[PDB]
């Protein structure tokens, strides 16, 4: 079976240079051309260039032209991409790619897991985590909500449980918000039986891996 | 070369047909590759060639065209085949179509939280109103303190479509300072929604 395996996750400044790499295995290496695609968050795809790793020969689309450099080493079966002067407009996912067949090449049967690159001006910053506390105003039934909010981290992602993973039905993380600060923020949520609220013990675990921040916060009526 | 994708957003009942066009402007080609996308993957080959199914790949996918016109279809959609969907010639992609799972109307229950005595400590007061489970997508939430409209001081965020029961959830924070917000009394969302014959209003007084 076909791995295309990338580096992970980075965050640069404006005017920064990225570079992001990708192993492949179970194939012959020299024997297609690799690819690089990105994805802007809530966007399509773009293709950026391929590079032939038997010769080193690239083409790179248009827009790319002097800021994109692809590059390989044939010996540890690696692919790169590197990415000059950033912008934000930059911030994508990026991804390896590899074509099926050889003579037209560009159905991507294959994929790198793909490489996040957050390009922005705010520096790293663990999230306070506030409780949504439920009451009459958060109630319909004997259904009850509460939840967390996690607010003005940088840079994503950020993973929210319940009782660390013991509660996953009724369960809403909802997709960040980039604030004008320049920082995000999100909410979770979890509805419950209202009658277990004197009962069973609520607890938000937000886990920010960018700046080591784990944060356990009991949510209280 | 430009590929139009139609439409830009598609809605069916599981057990239906779906057909997806690709027009490609300046093709005089008998290749192209269909994508499924699904949130938070990388893209997933389903066709190449135009016609041919890639690796593991069911049988309800079918593809058909050439030159100009392409055409994607799903013979009896499976809940699983519910995701965006790219083409794609050479280098050029569409601009994805997105297929979402039609069901019956379910209004929103929803629910407002006032801010936390902890962020309130901080200087600051967020407002959250939530939606939960409901379809269809199209909802809209309006902020309202003490029965004045507010605008540019709140942002929403909604979760992808429930591969149990289909619905959507939307959360909606209007966040103020703490200086402003004892200023006030009456904090209030207002939902529109298909499901709700009028607009519903949860409040609370500070």
């Amino acid at each position: 079976q076909v791995q295309l395996v990338q580096s992970g996750a980075e965050v640069k400044k404006p005017g920064a240079s990225v570079k992001v790499s990708c192993k492949a295995s179970g194939y012959t290496f020299t024997g297609y051309y690799m690819h690089w695609v990105r994805q802007a968050p809530g966007q399509g795809l773009e293709w950026m260039g391929w590079i032939n790793p038997n010769s080193g020969g690239t083409n790179y689309a248009q827009k790319f032209q002097g800021r994109v450099t692809m590059t390989r080493d044939t010996s540890i079966s690696t692919a790169y991409m590197e990415l000059s002067r950033l912008r934000s407009d930059d911030t994508a996912v990026y991804y390896c790619a590899r074509g099926k067949n050889c003579d037209y090449n560009w159905d991507f049967q294959h994929w790198g897991q793909g490489t996040l690159v957050t390009v922005s001006s705010a520096s790293t910053k663990g999230p306070s985590v506030f409780p949504l506390a439920p009451s009459s105003k958060s109630t319909s039934g004997g259904t009850a909500a509460l939840g967390c909010l996690v607010k003005d981290y940088f840079p994503e992602p950020v993973t929210v449980s319940w009782n660390s993973g013991a509660l996953t039905s009724g369960v809403h993380t909802f997709p960040a918000v980039l604030q004008s600060s320049g920082l995000y923020s999100l909410s979770s949520v979890v509805t419950v039986p209202s009658s277990s609220l004197g009962t069973q013990t609520y607890i938000c675990n937000v886990n920010h891996k960018p700046s080591n921040t784990k944060v356990d916060k009991k949510v209280e009526p | 070369i430009v590929l139009t994708q139609s439409p830009a957003t598609l809605s069916l009942s599981p057990g239906e047909r779906a057909t997806l066009s690709c027009r490609a402007s300046q093709s005089v080609s008998s290749y192209l590759a269909w994508y499924q996308q699904k949130p938070g993957q990388a893209p997933r080959l389903l066709i190449y060639d135009a016609s041919n199914r890639a690796t593991g790949i069911p049988a309800r996918f079918s593809g058909s065209g050439s030159g100009t016109d392409f055409t994607l279809t799903i013979s009896s959609l499976e809940p699983e085949d519910f995701a965006v969907y790219y083409c794609q010639q050479y280098e050029f992609f569409g601009q994805g179509t997105k297929l979402e799972i039609k069901r019956s109307t379910v209004a929103p229950s929803v629910f407002i939280f006032p801010p936390s005595d902890e962020q309130l400590k901080s200087g600051t007061a967020s407002v959250v109103c939530l939606l939960n489970n409901f379809y269809p997508r199209e909802a809209k939430v309006q902020w309202k303190v003490d029965n004045a409209l507010q605008s540019g001081n709140s942002q929403e965020s909604v979760t992808e479509q429930d591969s149990k029961d289909s619905t959507y959830s939307l959360s909606s924070t209007l966040t103020l300072s703490k200086a402003d917000y004892e200023k006030h009394k009456v904090y209030a969302c207002e939902v529109t929604h298909q499901g709700l014959s009028s607009p519903v209003t949860k409040s609370f007084n500070r």
